[PDB]
């Protein structure tokens, strides 16, 4: 046609391969043809997946055991402002006589809840990706698709809440059938009759 | 009432005997559990949000100053008390006589 | 128990190429139903095509649905479920993953509107008004074949 | 009706009604509530005001007057915006009250006990 | 019931002599094969080719572009069906008033 | 000397609900799972705990009956009961009593108790009173674990059953980290508890250890024949 | 000075406020509020799109992305701490606004003075209509700000006129443009001759107008476009689409807005309102469509705000866009923005409640439209 | 699950209500009972020895199942019954599958035989083990169901092997070690 | 039937075929029993009696009403330009098939005036695609075409309709609990449900409370006193109890139509007939091959799916009759000569009354009225379904230490088979889970309109997966928004410790406990072969 048709299918399906595959394009592990992953490379990521994850998985173990325990950690533990570098513990340890371990849990001592819970992402028996614990919220939304077009606070209802029934989407109170076959002179009452 | 009885069934390679091998994961285990008891040797506006929910606007700063602050996600009193003086001079355009500044605002009132 | 199988909603995959072939469908109907306006065809042909521009392009999606299963993601939940024989067919698979089709009421009557929206998507109020007819054909014939059995 | 129960209490009256009560004598508070079918916001000042007559069964007089029908009644009256409430006091010395907006409940509730 | 789709992108190459002229079904125009036929696909690096000689019904036109996926041809499922003829009777409802 | 625990992080949420954080790091390659799978089972379902086990009222037909004077019925004072946090260490039973008269709230602060068993919370909610009666209740108080089911009616009349749970401890988690030593694998153990009050995480620590000891201990005895 | 340029919302806080109140034809029922909701399906052409105070104009401007400084005056009381924590909470900077605990918000003293007819007379004034530019004023949030926002709310008062003219004045001084969105008052809507001679002063300082259709027809001519619109052919149909009949989506040619020119002015918007918004610049001219489906939400179906939401989406494009100016093609994609800013601005009742952010603007714009229109 | 292929588990009160008979004439056989009506009284005290006699009564007794709808013709067989807690019939999942199982609760009928003939017939006979092909043409009637299908494929179904097990060409460069 | 306050409302809006002059089961042919394009907006296509009367029973429609013919009229918006431009028609059926009335959003825009777009229309029994030119009517009510049950599912596009009619059926079979609890994900019909269903204490006047009680309410309005009694533990006809509670404290205003005192299966105006319980989907040891739950203790000693049931028929006092207190066993007799509580039966006496005079125009007494309370605990063998047509029979009852238990350590109270999801084709039921929980994280509650994709393609999967990740990023809580799987999360095993290979689905969805817990033997005995067993059986 002369004129572009409108369709529902116009606009790309949001997936979670589309937002990996740029992610691990930044960086450089891979190399895309174009700024935008394609439909064939998503169905190429789906297939190879737990390579990358395997690969990143390495790379930060290899990261910890270089850096040290404390160094590592520290990331998760922002109220601790002090020098991690191995000489320095060597130095703390040659001066004071506090030996790495207990370092290590005067530095988690100073670590709130939350970072715990965002820390509990380095588990040994369920290390969760690496690139997904640092992800950005303008790369997670993209999975989705951004926000609704329809807002969601039509649908939020607090829970603590009694229903007014006197509002605009109720219909008018129901009045009791003899009362209101009595106003309208249908049903005489007994001492009237 | 509602007993239980266990049945462990044990198989070596020979090189001891299933007997000791009960004796000895009782004895590991009662090592591995044993350090959870270890002990050391010992050597107006006066409300809530009056104040609070105040936002750094209502407390009148150079245009300077809050310019900066906002840039640095820092909107209440709260998030300005929470940092300190090291981070605050990590701000971007943030000086001494700016910090001396907003500790007086904060203590003008 | 060990390995604790379980499908959820971004498991379910649907072919790659479905935006094309159902847009180029709808393509071709918006041109067929401008030119029966002008006289170049005739109802019959726009209801056979109709049908068919619909019914095969259903079929290539299911017929490719395996494939890419197999190739792709091997290990799927839905697609051990399929494959393994242990719950679910091909044909319910295609329906919560690929598009519904089309489908009529008993001895002929299309409904002549397809179904291009699978489960997970979600079915129009039309759509669903449409397979209505297909839930209460099944319901019956049930009833009516265990009584002459 | 006298079995049944009125559902709604503010009663509608024209702008001879209310010259009518603002030239005589009362003892009570007056409240005028422009509105208009069209307007939203105005679904929910009905509710309010229903309240607040419910809360004041006979202690405060609450009416409720139309601009589709005395559009000049309310432009002689200097109303600009449609959501208008007028409090008159009971003395005829003190002077009215003008509140345009969705004020809450309590708001009125203290105008109602101060102001007035 | 068979639908021939394209393997690739690329150009539709066939000699229009052999193929006869006609009138599909759905009302559009197409050529009908009574004869084996080799179409090529002019792809970026490759070739393709495929046809059904007693009863083929090619609705593509030479040097024409197509994309993958795309109905190429019937089969036209010549095997027979089963000959249970129903007639049946639509109407054509008129949408605007007149003469 | 070289494994060390130091309780992290302590709050308390509320008076019956308290959060303890713990780090056992030079632990080794096998024995961080053994330990967390140990303790956890031991502090959901190991420690015990004491609660109201019956209730004698004063003068009411059944339990689904209401009271003039009081807006909950006897099945809601029942539950308001069983909710209440107890604290004892002796086994056995006791007997308390609340005795309040007047309009008002009756609260746990009005349960006299033995000079053994004592109260946490101290603000919770019983039943209302709105005309000036006398409320008089009997109660009775069981250390055990788990949780018991009202099943036996006998030894006594005119009183009702409440099925009582002995579970301190609310919820529990714990987490494995690797201490990165090269080529000895070292690890660190996390745990969290949650108690009602009635004891702090780490008395609840310390308790489960012992248990998971007494429970160990009977396979070095001598063998019996 | 971050990146986004700041623009200054100046005028009055009010929390629901529907300045343009005309006489509807067709009314419903006295009492019954449930079934009122049947005119907000098919509204009168006058609310079709309805503005409100500047307040609300900042909130989605902030929403859309931006920042949006709210320059008033409130007092002391619980209302005007109430509308300013509003604002802040929703990132508005509000350094302008003063706190004067002398007046009431909202709050305005008024004398009956029934003499042969119902003559009221203002004594006091709420603060909102009371700010002087003594010391009040903030010279800061001035200079900082390249578009002045302001209502014709501020012409009804005779002690916020002057301050408006030195804020313009002020404004202009530094480098910075003036917006005027008129949304006329109730006391507006009498004759176009006082009203003409009242908003002149400010026209003649305003660089870019967002006027109403029926603003606009009421200016130049209101029986004129009336009868106009009714024009009814009786043997043939000459333009070959009014055979259709279908609305009258009348541009106005670039000669019939002449009277309404200037040297100063940029840009001009005739806003009918989520359907069709008549851009006119001193070089061209053109037409942007709308879809207005408001009827999909039947339950909610609420346009108290939907202007508001425009204007902020054509402030957000201006501000980020230079070359909406001295391009013809580009302005339309980026009035398509705010249609869609103002269609999604239509789906929940109330105003600040409902107001849509950048990500559900935009996709709505690529779900709505075709690919070679963005 | 823990049920075997021959043995169903059989509630209290079903069991209880099924066996009085041989209950009570077990108590009146060796003592603790000397008429019926004391026998009566002493199984509706609920006593440990009732439950234990009405054990060794049900240790070797076959009982039969059978569904409500017939259809097919495997749908009467016989079972060993154990006694287990609760209101619900305990069966094997290779049976209920047979049985055509449904999602929503299907009454099962117990009946208990009490002739020796009829005792022999159900224990040689009626049994699951002597009776596993169809007799429409041979096919086996047990087979494994959804879950134990699920877990036997994931067991043999391996892994990757190619492309997706290694990322670059193995041309340019150990497994597990070789177990004995 | 007064089961719940559901069926109470959906027992009126029934229609059926046979009867007095009507069609008989048998006699009516197939072509009676299909759905008819006429049927549209006025009859529910889902609701139907299972069984020999099939398609005889209907349900009426939400938006439908007699037109003083005898006929079933719907409504419908005139979207042309006329004088008024908007009128809500009721259109019977004969009627409305004349006009072309389209259900479709004006959300389109492709270079044109918007008039000419193609739109799915409804002409002559027949769907077509026409401009939006040529429409007359327009239907834009979401719950027009469904009926109460049909509508009280949530997330009805992502299922097929044979499990909405199931849902819908065994919604009726829901057991009014001792504390309710509203659902976090709803569709927002339940306020009028109990609205309409009258266990609710709906105020007939306006004023203040002046004196709130456990037995009455009175309501002080313009100096007259109107007194409220209140239901207190009463006998439905199904056995069930009805209770009444207080929810307006003393010395407040009200309106008429505004609740005074809640009612059974009714929290804050809302139908409540289940509770919120964590859920996971995954193989237990074979305990839910089947169709089956495996369910945590935690359930059982909280007081979660407790309910009250009661029944009509040395405690004997002097006359005979038990007194009121007593705890009467199977066996026992109160008052053959003397009535006797049958096996399974077994509770507090509540009340007795004595029907000396029966009404039956003599004075009867036949017999005295008792009723006893049986407080039945969930237990094995109890039927527990969701509104998606999930259901299972509980197969076995484990500790809290022997759950699977999440990453922040808490035991699930609920397992279910996945593949059965495959096999009914649900998908609502997860995007409720997760919906469910994100709300309990969140603290809030969700009620969605059908049909949701109208407003754009893929709407409900942006609506939960922006809640998930709101109350992953807000609490601090990653394992509840993964993104290498969203809304799937990694468990633990209760008994070792270890965690499994596979993700599982995590959620909160609201489940409902149920209130239900020949020739062809002949034929198989004789195919076997026992003769023996065959003769014993005939002659017992
Ligand atoms: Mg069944
Ligand atoms: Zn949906």
């Amino acid at each position: 046609p002369e004129k572009e048709q409108w369709s529902r299918w116009q606009r790309r399906r949001p997936d979670v391969e589309t937002v990996f595959l740029k992610a691990m394009a930044e960086t450089g592990q891979v190399k895309l043809y174009g700024d935008h992953p394609t439909l064939t490379e998503t169905a190429l990521y789906r297939a190879r997946r737990h390579l990358y994850k395997k690969e990143r998985l390495q790379a930060e173990k290899e990261k910890l055991e270089k850096i040290g325990p404390i160094a590592y950690y520290s990331e998760w533990v922002q109220a601790w402002k002090k020098d991690t570098s191995r000489e320095a513990i060597q130095k703390h340890f040659e001066e004071t006589g506090e030996d790495e371990n207990t370092q290590l849990i005067e530095m988690f001592c100073h670590q709130t809840d939350r970072e715990y819970r965002i820390m509990m992402g380095t588990d040994i028996r369920i290390p969760r990706d690496p690139l997904a614990m640092r992800m950005r919220e303008d790369q997670i939304k993209q999975i989705w698709g951004g926000d609704p077009v329809y807002p969601t606070i039509n649908y939020i209802q607090d829970p603590d809440e009694v229903i007014d029934y006197r509002g605009p989407d109720f219909h008018e109170p129901t009045p009791n059938m003899l009362a209101y076959l009595k106003e309208h002179g249908k049903i005489i009452s007994r001492e009237e009759l | 009432e509602k007993q239980e009885i266990l049945f462990l069934e044990i198989w070596t390679n020979g090189s001891l005997t299933p007997k000791e091998a009960l004796h000895e994961a009782s004895r590991n285990l009662i090592d591995l559990f044993i350090p959870f008891l270890h002990m050391e040797e010992d050597n107006k506006n006066k409300k809530k949000i009056a104040l609070k929910s105040i936002f750094i606007d209502q407390s009148e700063l150079p245009s300077r100053i809050y310019n900066c602050l906002k840039m640095s996600n820092i909107y209440t009193l709260l998030d300005l008390l929470n940092n300190s003086q090291e981070d605050l001079m990590k701000i971007e355009h943030f000086r001494s006589e700016d910090v001396k500044r907003i500790l007086g605002i904060l203590e003008k009132y | 128990t060990a390995t604790s199988i379980s499908l959820g909603i971004d498991d379910l995959l649907t072919i790659p190429s479905k935006g094309w072939l159902v847009q180029d469908a709808e393509q071709q109907s918006l041109i067929l139903e401008k030119h029966h306006h002008y006289g170049n065809v005739h109802a019959v042909e726009k209801l056979r095509q109709s049908i068919e521009i619909w019914y095969a392009t259903s079929e290539y999606l299911r017929q490719e649905m395996n494939p890419n299963f197999r190739m792709t993601d091997p290990f799927n939940p839905v697609h051990i479920m399929s494959f393994s024989g242990a719950r679910g067919n091909a044909s319910q698979v295609h329906q919560l993953v690929g598009m519904r089709g089309l489908m009529s009421d008993p001895q002929g009557q299309m409904i002549d509107l397809p179904i291009q929206s699978n489960l997970r998507e979600g079915l129009s109020l039309t759509e669903y008004i449409i397979s209505c007819y297909g839930a209460r054909k099944g319901v019956v014939d049930t009833a009516v074949r265990t009584s002459d059995a | 009706g006298k079995y049944v129960r009125e559902d709604y209490l503010v009663k509608k009256v024209s702008a001879k009604d209310i010259q009518e009560l603002i030239k005589g004598e009362r003892n009570v508070p007056l409240i005028i509530d422009f509105y208009a079918t069209w307007c939203g916001p105005c679904i929910l000042m009905a509710q309010e005001l229903e309240m607040l007559a419910v809360e004041y069964e006979s202690n405060a007089l609450i009416v409720k007057v139309d601009t589709d029908d005395e559009y000049e009644f309310a432009r002689d009256m200097q109303v600009r915006g449609l959501p208008t409430l007028y409090f008159i006091s009971p003395d005829p010395n003190k002077d009215a009250i003008r509140t345009e907006g969705l004020i809450p409940i309590q708001m009125m509730r203290d105008i109602i006990n101060n102001d007035l | 019931a068979e639908h021939v789709r394209a393997p690739s992108n690329g150009k539709i190459k066939f000699n229009e002599d052999l193929v006869h002229p006609t009138r599909t079904r759905h009302g559009h125009p197409a050529f009908l094969c009574s004869i084996d036929l080799y179409v090529t696909i002019e792809s970026e690096d490759i070739l393709h080719n495929v046809n059904i000689p007693p009863k083929s019904l090619l609705l593509v036109q030479n040097d024409q572009y197509v994309e993958s996926e795309q109905v190429i041809a019937e089969i036209r499922a010549g095997i027979s069906t089963l000959n249970f003829k129903e007639k049946v009777r639509k109407h054509i409802y008129s949408d605007s008033d007149g003469e | 000397r070289t494994l060390q625990w130091k309780c992290v992080e302590s709050r308390t949420d509320s008076k019956r609900l308290y959060y303890g954080r713990f780090i056992l790091s030079p632990l080794m390659k096998g024995q961080a799972d053994t330990i967390g799978i140990a303790m956890r089972r031991a502090l959901l379902g190991e420690i015990e705990g004491t609660c109201i086990t019956r209730v004698k009222s004063e003068k009411v037909p059944h339990e689904y009956s209401t009271i003039t004077g009081i807006q909950e019925s006897v099945h809601e004072i029942l539950m308001n009961l069983k909710e209440i946090i107890l604290r004892s260490n002796l086994y056995g039973t006791s007997d308390a009593s609340i005795c309040v008269k007047g309009p008002g709230s009756v609260t746990a602060q009005d349960i006299i108790l033995p000079p053994y068993v004592e109260i946490v919370d101290n603000t919770q909610h019983i039943a209302s009173l709105t005309e000036p009666i006398d409320f008089c209740i009997g109660l009775q108080i069981e250390r055990n674990r788990g949780y018991l089911i009202k099943t036996p009616h006998n030894f006594q009349d005119g009183s009702y059953p409440i099925d009582a749970v002995f579970m301190p401890v609310r919820n529990a988690n714990h987490s494995i980290h690797s201490y990165g030593n090269g080529n000895e694998k070292q690890e660190i153990l996390f745990l969290e508890i949650w108690t009602n009050g009635s004891l702090t995480p780490k008395e609840a620590l310390h308790e489960a250890s012992r248990n998971l000891i007494d429970l160990f201990i009977p396979f070095l005895h001598m063998e019996e024949d | 000075y971050p990146n986004p340029p700041l623009v200054i919302c100046f005028g009055a806080a009010q929390k629901e406020f529907v300045p343009t109140v005309r006489v509807s034809h067709e009314q419903m029922h006295q009492d019954k509020y449930s079934e009122w909701k049947m005119l907000q399906w098919n509204p009168p052409e006058f609310v079709r799109a309805p503005g409100g105070p500047p307040s609300n104009v900042a909130i989605s401007h902030v929403r859309l992305g931006g920042r949006a400084a709210f320059m008033g005056k409130v007092g002391n009381d619980e209302f005007g701490q109430e509308m300013v924590l509003l604002m802040n909470k929703e990132k508005v900077q509000t350094r302008a606004v003063k706190f004067d605990d002398s007046m009431r918000t909202g709050c305005t003293h008024m004398k009956i003075k029934f003499e042969d007819g119902k003559m009221k007379v203002e004594k006091v004034k709420e603060p909102a209509e009371d700010s002087l530019s003594s010391s009040e004023l903030n010279l800061d949030v001035l200079k900082e700000a390249r578009i002045f926002h302001f209502n014709s709310e501020v012409l009804t008062s005779s002690s916020m006129r002057s301050t408006l003219f030195k804020a313009i004045s002020l404004s202009k001084k530094f480098g910075g443009l003036v917006f005027f969105d008129l949304n006329l008052p109730l006391p507006l809507w009498r004759s176009r001759d006082e009203t003409r001679n009242l908003i002149k002063e400010a026209w003649e300082q305003a660089n870019i107008i967002e006027v109403s259709r029926q603003e606009l027809e009421f200016l130049l001519d209101e029986e004129h476009y009336e009868r106009k619109r009714n024009y009814r052919p009786q043997y043939f149909a000459e333009n070959f689409e009014q055979t259709k009949q279908r609305r009258d989506y009348y541009h106005y040619t670039p000669a019939e807005i002449a009277p309404l020119w200037h040297d100063g002015l940029k840009l001009l918007f005739v806003t009918d309102g989520t359907l069709r918004l008549h851009y006119y610049s001193p070089s061209f001219d053109g037409v942007v469509v709308g879809t207005e489906d408001v009827l999909i939400t039947p339950f909610t179906c609420d346009r108290t705000g939907s202007g508001d939401a425009v204007v902020a989406g054509i402030m957000r494009k201006l501000t980020t866009q230079p070359e909406m100016y001295h391009d013809q093609d580009v302005l339309e994609r980026q009035l398509r923005f705010a249609i869609a800013a103002g269609i999604i601005s239509q789906w929940t009742i109330g105003a600040v409640r409902g107001f849509p952010t950048e990500s559900a603007t935009q996709n709505l714009k690529e779900q709505v439209y075709v690919p070679s229109m963005w | 699950p823990s049920l075997s292929l021959h043995r169903c588990g059989l509630p209290r009160e079903i069991a209880i209500e099924l066996f009085q008979t041989f209950v009570i004439r077990g108590l009146i056989r060796q003592h603790l009972a000397s008429n019926i009506g004391v026998a009566k009284s002493k199984i509706r005290e609920k006593e440990p020895i009732v439950w234990e006699i009405l054990q060794e009564v049900m240790q070797g007794h076959p009982v039969l199942l059978n569904r409500a709808p017939t259809l097919h013709r495997l749908g009467i067989q016989a079972f060993q019954p154990v006694l287990v807690e609760g209101r619900a019939i305990c069966l094997h999942p290779l049976v209920c599958k047979g049985f055509n199982a449904d999602f929503d609760g299907d009454q099962m009928a117990v009946h208990v035989p009490l002739s020796l003939e009829a005792q022999v017939e159900a224990r040689l006979l009626m049994f699951s083990h002597m009776n596993l092909l169809s007799p429409a043409i041979g096919d086996p009637i047990s087979v494994p169901t959804q879950d134990m299908l699920i877990g036997l494929y994931v067991l043999t179904s391996g892994n990757h092997r190619g492309i997706c097990v290694n990322r670059y060409n193995p041309c340019n460069r150990t497994k597990e070690p070789f177990f004995s | 039937d007064r089961t719940n306050p559901l069926t109470q409302i959906v027992h009126g809006r029934k229609l059926s075929y046979l009867g007095p002059g009507g069609l008989t089961g048998r006699t009516a042919s197939f072509r009676i029993r299909d759905i008819h394009p006429s049927h549209y907006g006025r009859i529910c296509p889902i609701d139907t009696s299972e069984g020999i009367n099939v398609g005889l029973i209907g349900s009426l429609a939400i938006h439908a009403r007699i037109g003083h013919w005898g006929s079933l009229e719907s409504p419908f918006y005139e979207i042309s330009e006329r004088s008024t431009g908007v009128r809500m028609l009721y259109l019977s059926p004969g009627r409305d098939e004349y006009y072309m009335v389209a259900a479709g959003n004006s959300l389109a825009l492709n270079q044109d005036i918007q008039e000419e777009q193609v739109v799915p229309a409804r002409y002559r029994q027949e769907f077509l695609t026409i401009a939006w030119e040529q429409v007359h009517l327009r239907s834009i009510f979401p719950f027009q075409y469904f009926s109460i049950g049909a509508s009280l599912i949530p997330f009805i596009e992502h299922n097929d309709a044979n499990r909405a009619l199931m849902s819908s059926n065994m919604q009726r079979q829901a057991v009014p609990l001792s504390r309710s609890e509203k659902c976090i994900v709803g569709t927002g019909l339940e306020r009028q449900a109990a609205l309409d269903s009258g266990a609710l204490a709906i105020a007939e006047r306006e004023g203040r409370v002046v004196y709130t009680n456990t037995d009455k309410i009175l309501l002080a309005g313009n100096g007259d006193i109107l007194s409220i009694p209140l239901v207190i533990y009463q006998r439905s006809n199904k056995n069930t109890c009805m209770h009444q509670k207080l929810q307006v404290p003393r010395g407040k205003c009200i309106k008429k139509g505004q609740i005074l005192a809640d009612g059974a299966a009714t929290v804050g105006g809302e139908l409540a007939l289940g509770k919120n319980v964590l859920v996971a989907y995954m193989p237990w040891e074979g305990y839910n091959s089947e169709d089956a739950v495996l369910i945590s203790e935690r359930l059982v000693y909280e007081d979660i799916y407790t309910s009250f049931h009661i029944r009509k028929y040395r405690n004997l006092d002097k006359n005979g009759i038990v007194m009121l207190g007593s705890w009467v066993e199977t066996g026992d007799i109160l008052v053959e000569t003397c009535l006797k509580l049958p096996i399974g039966g077994r509770g507090r006496v509540i009340d007795v009354r004595w029907i000396q005079k029966r009404g039956g125009s003599s004075y009867n007494p036949e017999t005295i009225r008792v009723y006893i309370l049986q407080k039945r605990e969930i237990k094995v063998g109890d039927k527990v379904a969701g509104r998606h047509g999930n259901k299972g029979i509980i197969s076995k009852i484990l500790p809290r230490q022997d759950m699977p238990y999440l990453q922040d350590g808490r035991s699930v109270d609920m397992v279910f088979n996945p593949l059965g999801v495959p096999s009914r084709m649900n998908v609502g039921q997860i995007f409720e889970c997760s919906l469910g929980l994100a709300g309990s994280l969140l603290d809030r509650h969700y009620r969605i309109a059908p049909f949701d994709e109208r407003y754009e393609q893929e709407a409900s999967r942006k609506l939960v997966f922006s809640e998930l990740y709101e109350a992953s990023k807000q609490t601090a809580n990653p394992w509840v928004f993964e993104p290498e799987y969203p809304g799937k999360s990694r468990i633990f095993d209760g008994r070792t410790g270890n965690p499994f290979e596979q993700p599982v689905i995590i959620g909160k969805p609201y489940i409902l406990k149920l209130i239900h817990q020949g020739e062809m033997e002949v034929w198989a005995l004789e195919g076997f072969g026992v003769a023996h067993i065959l003769q014993e059986m005939l002659t017992y």
